[PDB]
DNA sequence: ATCGGATGTATATATCTGACACGTGCCTGGAGACTAGGGAGTAATCCCCTTGGCGGTTAAAACGCGGGGGACAGCGCGTACGTGCGTTTAAGCGGTGCTAGAGCTGTCTACGACCAATTGAGCGGCCTCGGCACCGGGATTCTCGA
DNA sequence: TCGAGAATCCCGGTGCCGAGGCCGCTCAATTGGTCGTAGACAGCTCTAGCACCGCTTAAACGCACGTACGCGCTGTCCCCCGCGTTTTAACCGCCAAGGGGATTACTCCCTAGTCTCCAGGCACGTGTCAGATATATACATCCGAT
């Protein structure tokens, strides 16, 4: 018949077939479900699309056009749960938040 | 007579300036150098990579810039605004790496 | 006379066909086989091999009225063919003995352009930062009627001086070194040059060289190259030389390296000759010899020590990690950490007897230091210069030592003083490749070469520096090299190399 | 030497968001790290979980406990949602 | 002359220049900083880029090779507990 | 279960035994409103742990929370525990 | 009658010396299993599980104290007070 | 046809068989080598070995027989390269190492 | 059923380093425990490197590597030698 | 500076209970053939690394000086902690009782593994032109000494 | 406490190089079928968990009393910051030649997995007795006023 994709079927972005291929051969089990590509191809996307609307909103506030990694520290450091995600991960050539202590403030 | 900042106005406007930009702030060579001085110390006749010692670079910095935030954090605790090598020690000991 | 004129002359306001056109006729005016190249471009590019079937006796006698200082006899016919290569709407390189006379006749060249032509500049010198004050005072000297300046100094005092002279255009040569082309090629991007004037063109022999290509992006006519000796190495470096002088006749290496690739070589030597003779001169140094005598060399085929051989067989077999250890090796084993035992560090005899060339070099320093010579040690370590420091300190003799990282006044100091009126300075040590080409050590005569190099054409720099013009009574070549060797594979390479470039442009001078 | 990255599909979703806005390739590299990143953390989630109830297989109700497992709050029931709508089309089609 | 040895080098720990920490320190936000923390931070340097090198070397060494790469690195952090983005 | 669910326990976690955990760490002399920020540290620990231990359990579609489980939600969040089986 | 830091050492050496739990247990199980009906009505719960809920909480708050103490001391004090914790947990990466 | 286990065979004293089979059937890798098991069984035996007699030595030190989860903990903390391998690990109904401030002594 | 354990094992090794002492219930279980640990995590970290240098097997020297790369200096040379030791001895037998 | 209390720390003696030896069933680990495919070995091959040295620009780093404000100490004072002592409370414990729901056992069927064929998705190679970095200069804003 | 005054924010002009389309090809998703075996579901059973209840006594609570300790204040040195020379070393561009270190094709053998039987190693369940608690009394020792 022709062929379709199980993208395409799901109605995903993000490539079940390889998803379903790595975690195959991941030495996770001894076998795979149906299912769960679909659903981790689905939620790997979610978690791209909220990180890049993140990202690119700091881009336009910067008024430039591009994501690079400074708008990806900038935006993962402002979310309360995005970054209590990625605590123990570091962006090269990120940055840090601005942020000075009252204290050392002039009178 | 020629102007002066009272002191304590240029190390905010430096604060404020670094803590916006991105780039390296160690060295290159310097850093590199220190590596392979100290990996010789493992395994003789070895050989890096330029990726291999940016990221290097980059993590160290990041190591020395959480640590001296923290280090501020614990001079301020004792009501002060200079951090001494006490304040280094008692970060490092507090998060348990020694 | 007129900025206004010149300023509309210089800025750029936006295939030369007539021009390249009557230099492919003007080159097959000779015989047809110099078109090999143009017909393989051709086929290998369409825009031309439509072009090829389309199918002023100037001697200029006497020296410039213009210019003063009554010229010496050789040079007139090299300003002779410098006009004709212009009036061809070819380039050329000019590649006489480091001392013939140059600056002089390429200013005399370029007045001659200005007050026969009618054309105040532009023009554009690019030269080695040690010989940049030469060229203005030249300039000023032998045509004072013409203005430049150095172009050099701060950021804002570049700027400053283009914002005021080169963009002003208040100029008719603007000459600067190397390192500010590549730095301010901005502002130079867009002139319009006339010339683009190249002194000492080894920089350039390496097409992937930064400053080649900022030279090919410049706008100019014809180019001019100056240089002491083209193809240290390879044919690749003529080819590179040559894409710089005419990019459009010269554009596959390949055609190049295969149709030369060094009887066969007599068939392409009798080509060879042929291709290049329109568009470089070599002289000889004794055309007005008039003076040095000619270089007697000599080599004295050293054995190996004790320690020496231990070592050198240590490395054969297996911190160290190149072939390079090979030659250091056989050059003096306290270069390694491992020999001299101890530490209690003595200055003693402990040295001459270690290694090898200290004997014989201690032998023969003792020889000339009895009979009132003077020595120019010129070794390619300046670690291994230390040892003969220490070495010379034992026998207490007398230094003066420029090194790779000596700044510029204690060099000049020095030189001054090793070479001011008689004084007690026995020994020059000194790093081959260092210093330049304005050196002026002609008080020696002893120009020992305790290292050699790959290429020999660092070595005849190296003995330039005492057989310049000047030293009047001999100078002895005394290069050391120990046998059964990695050192015998460096020197047959080295020594073919001469022959290469014998083969190559040394029999052009036999003709010029 | 064929080398796989999960660099198309980063666009995709990015030219989805904002539909005009570039990002560089250092930026994509470390989007690239982070999709590796949180797979790993999900699939390995997964087979201990399947392994501690002697099970062989991993189920999409193994992954969903995973991403309950690891992710915060309003931050996982999002994923939750889209995950199970992802797998309710494809199952239906 | 006795100068075929020509430096000790001060080795290379200071070649981590004090205003090279006070630019890590300024990052980090402190206004004031005392002298000895010049040397402080030197040592605890030392001390992470040797347990880094550690083990970098060790897995280039297990793969039968004789060069570092950024992924061994990136390998060695992971297993430390600082999962570097940005480098494969 | 009908068990008459319950509020304000945390109470339960008393003045002394704030203070003999205190001692037990070394504690000489204690200010009189660090009791409160314990309590509010005990709950937010416990409720992450929990949490991942009902997921666990839940999971495994059971009802009861066995120590497997604890065990398991505290090797999750980096506190391996040694004694109850693993 | 003793004076006031005496008893307090003597607490401390005790404290040290012993291995038992310092909470009770009705209370801890309370409170264990109400904050679970947070997440789902109706748990029953092992008990060997609520033991190992109090020794892995008992063991985090007695480290938990012995970096306030320090954080007070470096303070120059020997009382710790409510910024103690605060700042133990901030540096120790919770907050 | 004689029975000698592998466990014998290496002059261990943990079972080599049950290592193997562990390897095996713990989704680790597809193939499993033959001397991995003999490895891995000498390194739990020695690590076993090297706590088990710091304990005994500190239930002496307690003039007393059985170990118990107290001096396991001593032994661990006390040592300071166990200590450094079980860095996070907490030990139900162990203890306390003693340690006393200096400032909080009396003068 | 059918429940599984070290405690043979680890009262057989007591009982030759301390042919004296006995063993509580509880400190058996800790043993237990940290029997199983230890095994986990260097046959994660072995496993890890099978990955990452695209062999398909789990051999001893990667047993090794993982040794190395987990126990802490002394330890890790002590617990090295007395792996190459049990090997040798093994395999000429 | 010493007595008087209060709190250990030994040392004896009695009671338990939970390590520990012993036997019993069985299941898994071992023995022995066969085999296939993973990985070791060989050899292209090519591209980045090594060693030693040269030349020049240009910011950074080093160094010295004044002096300003912050750290450290000392003093005071007034609460808020610790220590005791009655009084009330609820945890701990032993015991009974009930039932929900872990945990096993059997059958079977849907669903994942595996294979051969087949075909588009995706990757590498390659060309180009806007985004952003940078450079004056102009205006604006915060510091600061009257 | 207001007019320097320097630092920063913000405009345009370059320019240049990297992102982002576009195309070919190749190899891993997709299709269709075979088939064996986890897991799904039901039923059973029997264990552990929940639910109370009464009784003891040890821990919690509340309240008092009085220090000592935390915090505020005042000086006072001293050491760190701001700034102006001055040297230095990172950082590009170069030469010269290797070679060796990683990286594909290709062959092949030997070591794993896969089988079939089958007996001892190991776990479960039992019956002990001795190493631990658990009182008691007496001696030692700090700690606190004297
Ligand atoms: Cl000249």
């Amino acid at each position: 018949a022709k062929a379709k994709t199980r993208s395409s079927r799901a109605g995903l972005q993000f490539p079940v077939g390889r998803v379903h291929r790595l975690l195959r051969k991941g030495n996770y089990a001894e076998r795979v479900g149906a299912g769960a590509p679909v659903y981790l191809a689905a939620v790997l996307e979610y978690l791209t699309a909220e990180i890049l609307e993140l990202a690119g909103n700091a881009a336009r506030d910067n008024k430039k056009t591009r994501i690079i990694p400074r708008h990806l520290q900038l935006a993962v450091r402002n979310d309360e749960e995005l970054n209590k995600l990625l605590g123990r991960v570091t962006i090269a050539q990120g940055g840090v938040l601005p942020n000075i202590q009252s204290v050392l403030l002039p009178k | 007579k020629p102007h002066r900042y009272r002191p304590g106005t240029v190390a905010l406007r430096e604060i404020r300036r670094y803590q916006k930009s991105t780039e390296l702030l160690i060295r290159k060579l310097p850093f590199q150098r220190l590596v392979r001085e100290i990996a010789q110390d493992f395994k003789t006749d070895l050989r890096f990579q330029s990726s291999a010692v940016m990221a290097l670079q980059e993590a160290s910095e990041a190591y020395l810039v959480a640590l001296f935030e923290d280090t501020n954090l614990c001079a301020i605790h004792a009501k002060r605004v200079t951090i001494m090598p006490k304040d280094i020690q008692l970060a490092r000991r507090i998060r348990g790496e020694r | 006379h007129d900025p206004e004129s010149n300023k509309k002359r210089y800025l750029l306001k936006d295939f030369d066909l007539e021009g390249t056109t009557k230099r492919f006729e003007h080159l097959l005016s000779l015989s047809g086989l110099f078109k090999h190249f143009i017909e393989s471009k051709a086929a290998k590019d369409p825009k031309f091999r439509q072009v090829l079937d389309v199918l002023i006796e100037f001697q200029f006698r006497e020296s410039p009225a213009y210019v003063n200082g009554q010229l010496r006899p050789y040079q007139i016919q090299g300003v002779n063919w410098l006009v004709s290569l212009h009036k061809n709407k070819i380039a050329g390189i000019l590649a006489d003995e480091m001392g013939l006379g140059k600056t002089l006749q390429t200013i005399s060249f370029l007045g001659y352009l200005r007050y026969i032509e009618k054309i105040p500049g532009p023009f554009l010198v690019i030269a080695p930062k040690s010989t940049l004050n030469n060229w203005l005072r030249e300039i000023n000297r032998w045509t004072p009627d013409v203005n430049a300046f150095i172009l050099q100094g701060d950021k804002e005092e570049r700027a400053e001086l283009i914002q005021k002279k080169l963009l002003g255009c208040d100029f008719d040569v603007v000459i600067a070194s190397y390192e500010i082309i590549i730095r301010e090629k901005s502002p130079l991007k867009k002139i319009n040059w006339e010339y683009i004037i190249i002194d000492e063109a080894h920089r350039i022999k390496n097409e992937e060289s930064m400053l080649s290509q900022v030279l090919r992006e410049f706008t100019s006519r014809n180019r001019l190259l100056i240089t002491g000796t083209p193809l240290q190495n390879n044919l690749h470096e003529l080819w590179a030389l040559l894409n710089f002088l005419l990019p459009d006749i010269f554009s596959d290496a390949q055609d190049f390296d295969d149709w030369f690739s060094s009887e066969d070589q007599d068939k392409i030597v009798k080509q060879l000759h042929t291709v290049l003779q329109p568009f470089l001169l070599r002289r000889i140094k004794s055309d007005v010899e008039t003076s040095l005598l000619p270089k007697k060399e000599l080599n004295l085929y050293v054995g190996m020590s004790s320690m020496q051989k231990k070592w050198y067989k240590k490395i054969l077999e297996k911190l160290l990690n190149i072939m390079m250890q090979l030659r250091k090796c056989c050059n003096h084993p306290y270069l390694f950490d491992g020999a001299e035992p101890g530490p209690p560090y003595t200055t003693d005899e402990h040295l001459v007897y270690n290694a090898a060339k200290l004997q014989v070099l201690d032998k023969l320093l003792k020889k000339l230091k009895e009979e009132g010579s003077r020595v120019l040690i010129f070794s390619q370590m300046s670690r291994l210069l230390d040892i003969l420091e220490d070495y010379c300190y034992f026998r207490n003799y007398e230094y003066c030592r420029i090194d790779g990282s000596t700044a510029h006044e204690d060099r000049i100091q020095a030189i001054d003083d090793y070479n001011a009126p008689d004084s007690k300075k026995f020994v020059f040590l000194l790093t081959t490749r260092a210093g330049g080409l304005g050196i002026n050590l002609t008080s020696a005569d002893v120009v020992v070469l305790y290292d050699s190099d790959w290429n020999p054409q660092a070595d005849l720099q190296a003995m330039d520096r005492a057989h310049r013009i000047g030293q009047k009574k001999q100078v002895k070549v005394f290069r050391l090299v120990t046998d059964n060797s990695v050192e015998e594979k460096i020197l047959e390479r080295a020594t073919q190399k001469l022959r290469l470039d014998q083969l190559v442009i040394q029999q052009n001078r036999t003709s010029l | 030497t064929r080398k796989e990255s999960y660099a198309i599909y980063v666009y995709k979703v990015l030219k989805q968001v904002h539909p005009d806005t570039g990002i560089s390739s250092k930026a994509m590299s470390i989007m690239n790290s982070f999709v590796n990143d949180v797979f790993e953390r999900i699939a390995g989630e997964a087979s201990r979980l399947a392994h501690y109830n002697k099970r062989s297989t991993i189920t999409s109700r193994e992954i969903q406990t995973a991403v309950r497992l690891l992710l915060p709050g309003e931050l996982a029931k999002h994923a939750v949602s889209e995950g199970t709508k992802a797998v309710t089309k494809y199952t239906s089609a | 002359g006795a100068k075929r040895h020509r430096k000790v080098l001060r080795d290379n720990i200071q070649g981590i220049t004090k205003p090279a920490i006070r630019r890590l320190a300024r990052r980090g936000g402190v206004k004031r900083i005392s002298g000895l923390i010049y040397e402080e931070t030197r040592g605890v340097l030392k001390v992470f880029l040797e347990n880094v090198i550690r083990d970098a070397v060790t897995y280039t060494e297990h793969a039968k090779r004789k060069t570092v790469t950024a992924m061994d690195v990136v390998y060695a952090l992971k297993r430390q507990g600082r999962t570097l983005y940005g480098f494969g």
